[PDB]
């Protein structure tokens, strides 16, 4: 993978060393925010950010996540929302490999966390 | 719009007409596909009627969870986003970057839009 | 690792995608599909409706503002189906429902805080023009003539309009139309209904350049001449 340097550098910017070569799927565990995966699939890099919610937090999160990802309410990136099983809110964004840059990857990550934060406020 | 001119011509049709805000509206096998340029994106939108979405004020969580689970399941292969609009009604959207979009690509995303609608609509109706 | 004070660290090994775990437990192309430019269709239907309804200044202003009323409050979450139901509540005639919609849209043009309602009304206009456009245009087309007839005798407006539209859209032959006339105008003046139809359909015929269209209207027109001899 030619995009390894960008992913490696991103991880190093978070203070996470990685050994080369990197897997096509990198998983970063965040103490509160959940599980971040950086997945290379086809000519795409998708960031998936999954977080398990307590039952009494799930309904409002679903509605807000759908509401706040509408194009009219969105920013520069195509952040999307989904769900896994009983209780995991999943927020995600796909990036075209051919125009990926480190600043783009950083803002994809930051804008996913920001969204999650507004969704759970 | 060059792309919509190209698509109309490729289908053998007269050019499509936009409203005053530049939004196009096509009904394709009974499904409305709105195409709305904003800055550097073109956004496709199809509002969905989903009577079972809420009984009175009560949102059907089981259904919402199921639809969001599907949204994740299609994410790798379809660019569409399931969202709620300003009326709190479901809408299937796709945000396309004009920097990268050609007529082929527009047609493909339209094909994908209709494909997902045909999958979803039966779940939200009789 | 850290981000904004939150600890972060890698987990390695054989992993499976969050998305693939979703897909685990959960293309016909455009040239083969029916397609319509709904912006053109809605504009065409409105043009046609307005042209006819201008011939019979019999407003819907009351319905409009009463409908306006039901939207500032009405629902927290307004759906198309709800809007359709309210239109149908005010009038059973599709052409009137469409006119009311046009009136609502114009009533919302000025009111940028209700742009969400404007958006819904545009959806409904589209749906009606696409799914009921012929029914709408025929209802408006016959409205002036149906109103003149109904204001001059015992044949009411809606049955006249429905009888004309049925004859154009789905004629079932001479014995069926006679039965329909008896069902719809049991205490009416059926000779007068027949003449109303002969006139409207013969007018229609004068503009039909089709071959097939001229022939279809011909059949109904020929049948009506015979039915007039039932009295």
């Amino acid at each position: 993978s030619w995009i390894e340097p960008i992913i490696s550098h991103f991880c190093q910017d978070l203070g996470v060393p990685t050994s080369s070569p990197l897997s096509p799927l990198i998983q970063l565990e965040m103490a509160q925010s959940g599980t971040l995966q950086l997945e290379q699939h086809g000519a795409t890099l998708t960031l998936w950010l999954a977080r398990s919610l307590a039952w009494h937090r799930c309904e409002d999160a679903m509605v807000k996540a759908l509401t706040l990802t509408a194009a009219q309410k969105s920013g520069a990136l195509p952040l999307r929302a989904g769900w896994l099983g009983e209780s995991q809110l999943v927020l995600f964004v796909s990036l075209d490999e051919r125009s990926l840059t480190l600043p783009l990857l950083h803002q994809a990550f930051e804008q996913l966390l920001r969204l999650q934060q507004e969704v759970l406020a | 719009q060059n792309l919509l001119k190209n698509l109309a011509a490729s289908l053998g049709r007269k050019p499509f007409v936009a409203d005053k805000q530049g939004v196009y509206r096509l009904t394709i096998d009974k499904h409305l596909v709105m195409l709305a340029p904003h800055g550097s994106e073109l956004v496709l939108r199809t509002p969905i009627d989903a009577p079972m979405l809420r009984e009175g004020n009560n949102v059907n969580v089981t259904l919402l969870r199921s639809l969001m689970q599907q949204a994740l399941a299609w994410a790798k292969r379809y660019p569409q986003t399931l969202v709620l609009d300003d009326c709190g009604q479901l809408v299937l959207e796709a945000r396309l970057r004009l920097q990268e979009l050609d007529t082929h690509g527009l047609q493909e995303v339209i094909n994908k839009q209709l494909a997902l609608l045909e999958h979803l609509i039966p779940q939200l109706t009789p | 690792x850290q981000f904004r004070g939150e600890s972060v660290q890698i987990v390695s090994g054989t992993l499976q995608s969050i998305a693939d775990m979703a897909e685990e437990v959960t293309e016909l192309s455009l040239d083969k599909r029916k397609l319509s430019d709904s912006q053109a269709r809605v504009s065409d239907v409105e043009e046609q409706v307005n042209q006819y309804l201008s011939k019979v200044p019999e407003l819907e202003q009351k319905q409009n503002v009463s409908e306006l009323l039901s939207l500032l409050s009405n629902s927290p979450n307004i759906s198309l189906s709800q809007l359709k139901a309210y239109l149908e509540g005010k009038s059973e005639e599709p052409s009137e429902q469409f006119k009311m919609l046009c009136g609502l849209r114009d009533a919302l043009k000025g009111r940028p805080e209700l742009a969400h309602l404007s958006h819904l009304v545009e959806q409904a206009l589209v749906s009606m023009a696409e799914e009921q456009g012929e029914t709408i245009v025929l209802g408006a087309r016959i409205t002036p003539e149906a109103y003149r007839e109904s204001q001059s005798g015992v044949n009411p407006l809606q049955p006249l309009r429905d009888t004309y539209r049925d004859a154009v859209m789905g004629y079932q032959g001479i014995y069926a139309i006679w039965s329909d006339l008896q069902k719809r105008f049991p205490n009416g003046d059926i000779d007068s209904v027949i003449l109303f139809l002969q006139k409207a359909l013969s007018a229609d015929l004068q503009s039909q350049q089709s071959g097939s269209g001229r022939e279809k209207l011909g059949i109904v027109i020929s049948d009506l001449q015979k039915l007039k001899e039932f009295g």
